[PDB]
């Protein structure tokens, strides 16, 4: 309402419109190559900027600060796991995907295994995973921040956001979104750094964070309701392992073996096997450019600790009776939610700490985060639908109809997400961040197991790969069923879910589900007849440098030997910086 | 001390990457 906020929002919109129009003037959007794969023309800095921007949503500010506030600094685990896994994309997965000449990841499995059915299954499962784990977090986290910072209606505002992100998406092709993601990555990091600075000034620096956070409890621990009573000292006090990434393997809220192995499996699906991330690598200029952009995205994926997690811990220090509330009546008074108020962590700091001009910039940061992420989902889902499912229903389609079907899917998945918004508004507090990471851990590991055996074990065949995936979903729903039948509650109001169902952390069941899906794939593969080498050139890690004539069930990934040496050194130095920081906060 | 945990972490990482070169240098060629 102060004019400076409107001028900052207008400036940010004019940058985004300006770079959109420049990208459409530059690139060709008339063909499937151009509109869906950016012409296979993107150099390193848009690839890095877009990998980062397509990941970092409104969820990352709401969820990481909120969980920061609630549970200390182990949530950085989610971000920092990514650092290691982006190196597996650039060096192992990205080469095979370039030599296969695929537009979608289901199409890679069609080439590797060769039935009709694996491609169809993985397309339809990916569509359900994006409605559940990716749209839901962005719509929800959007809605939190609008209700807290602005107070505007969280239905109509989500419709208006979904509406503008539709137009942003359908107007340009992957080339528009990746150049716009270099503007959005600048604003996201820039404004996030300004708020980090104001926050750290208010607690009295970095020393201030680490000497005030363990004391920072609410003074209201007594309910008016009998059979809640005195809230336990366990569940309003901050956790005594709040300053440690690496927490206890049986009693930790995120056990260290589950963090490292179990997140690597679920991060493997997210970064190496999934249409949304891998489309940025399929539109690279050359493998050297992909590897270079994977290093940039890596250094950026350290930033979220210092920009989201530690700010949310500072909100606990500054507003403990509102951010760290435990009594149901008090929490219902503060932000509407009986189960807690962690979620207001990040958007209290924007309301309280930011002056007249920079409140606008922090609105532009949330907008930048949300639009980049929802557009990347709408484009990647468009590709999945068009290329895998619509080319089934119409085989002799051609590149004019396929772009129209691409554009009409973006309209349809916006309307499905509007229909879905009330189900996601049913999530009460930080239940959604926890459930997203559960769902990911119950459906992703079989896919992680298939793409690793598809890429590294040439004996694995279509019967194995398919019944591996379906056995996977049976095991994954045996837990994704029973739990959600019980509900969630809080530490104050525990759910009645049995210990033998819920006591195993979801990231440990990721490790079990991966090895059981792995073992099933290999067993059924080794029983049934194998696929010979003539079907498999440039589709497997062994044979990415083949030159032999494949029989189907620019493919040229060499490198300026000097520039190879550059990106290889920066991979090892970027892992050294990773490893140091995991040590520092262990 | 946090800084020693950092340096120990790096040290162990550089041992494992030195091993990864060693193994592929002697067992792939
Ligand atoms: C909202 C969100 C959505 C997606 C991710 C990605 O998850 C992928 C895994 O499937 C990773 O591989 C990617 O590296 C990561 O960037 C991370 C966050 C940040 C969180 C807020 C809050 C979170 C949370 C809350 C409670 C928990 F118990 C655990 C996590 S997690
Ligand atoms: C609900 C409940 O247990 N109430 C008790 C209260 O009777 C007692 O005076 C107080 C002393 O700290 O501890 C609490
Ligand atoms: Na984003």
């Amino acid at each position: 309402d102060n004019p400076a906020d409107i001028l900052v929002i207008a400036a940010y919109f004019l940058l985004v419109i300006g770079v959109g129009l420049w990208s459409m003037c530059r690139t060709n959007r008339g063909t499937v190559g151009g509109y869906f794969l950016a012409g296979r023309s993107m150099v390193w800095w848009p690839v890095g900027a877009s990998l980062f921007a397509s990941n970092i949503g409104s969820g990352h500010f709401v969820g990481l600060a909120g969980t920061g506030a609630a549970s200390g600094l182990a949530v950085a685990g989610f971000e920092w796991n990514a650092l290691f896994v982006v190196l597996l994309l650039g060096w192992l997965f990205a080469p095979v995907y370039l030599t296969a000449g695929v537009i979608t990841m289901p199409q890679y499995l069609r080439k590797r295994f060769g039935g009709r059915r694996i491609r169809l299954y993985l397309s339809v499962l990916s569509l359900f995973l994006y409605i559940f784990t990716k749209i839901s977090v962005d719509m929800f986290s959007g809605a939190v921040f609008i209700q807290q910072a602005l107070g505007w209606n969280i239905y109509a505002s989500v419709i208006a956001l979904l509406g503008i992100t539709m137009i942003y998406t359908v107007t340009g092709g992957l080339a528009a979104l990746m150049y716009t993601d270099t503007v959005q990555t600048f604003v996201i990091l820039g404004g996030a750094c300004i708020l980090m600075g104001y926050a750290f000034h208010e607690v009295g620096g970095y020393s201030g964070l680490f000497d005030k956070y363990l004391g920072a409890a609410t003074s209201l621990t007594v309910s008016e309701d009998p059979a809640v009573g005195n809230i336990s000292s366990f569940c309003y006090r901050p956790r005594p392992d709040s300053y440690h990434l690496l927490r206890h393997p049986v009693t930790g809220d995120l056990p260290w073996p589950a963090l490292l192995l179990g997140l690597t499996i679920v991060s493997g699906w997210y970064w190496c096997s999934d249409q949304v991330i891998v489309q940025r690598c399929l539109a690279g200029k050359s493998l050297t450019h992909i590897k270079a952009g994977c290093i940039l995205c890596g250094y950026l994926k350290l930033t979220p600790m210092f920009l989201m997690v530690m700010p949310g811990m500072i909100s606990r220090i500054l507003y403990p009776d509102e951010v760290a509330c435990v009594v149901p009546e008090v929490c219902r008074r503060v932000c509407g939610t009986e189960v807690g108020c962690s979620n207001i962590a990040y958007p209290r700091l924007v309301v309280k700490l930011m002056p007249n001009g920079l409140r606008g910039l922090m609105l532009a940061v949330m907008l930048a985060a949300l639009m980049s992420s929802l557009a990347s989902i709408f484009n990647s889902s468009s590709t999945l639908f068009t290329m895998d499912i619509y080319t089934r229903l119409r085989p002799r389609a051609g590149d004019r109809e396929l772009l129209l079907v691409g554009r009409l899917w973006v309209v349809f998945i916006v309307v499905v997400s509007v229909a879905w918004l009330p189900v996601v508004q049913a999530a009460q507090g930080g239940q959604l961040f926890d459930y997203i990471q559960a769902v990911s851990s119950y459906l992703a590991p079989p896919v992680s197991a298939v793409f690793v055996l598809a890429l590294f074990v040439p004996r694995v065949n279509e019967q194995g790969a398919f019944w591996g995936l379906i056995g996977g979903l049976l095991m994954g729903l045996a837990r994704l069923i029973p739990e959600f039948s019980f509900g969630s509650g809080s530490c104050v109001q525990p759910s009645a879910c049995p210990a033998f169902l819920c006591g195993v952390h979801y990231l440990y069941f990721a490790i079990v589900l991966f090895f059981c899906s792995g073992l099933l794939t290999l067993t059924v593969s080794l029983c049934t007849a194998p696929i010979p080498r003539k079907h498999l050139h440039r589709l497997v890690f062994s044979l990415r440098h083949s030159k032999e004539e494949r029989e189907d069930l620019l493919e040229d990934i060499s490198e300026d030997p000097s520039w190879a040496r550059v990106v290889n050194l920066n991979a090892l130095l970027m892992m050294a910086v990773a490893v140091f920081l995991w040590g520092f906060y262990a | 001390q946090p800084w020693m945990q950092g340096l120990i972490a790096v040290a162990v990482f550089l041992v494992l990457v030195a091993i990864a070169f060693a193994v592929n240098h002697f067992w792939c060629q």
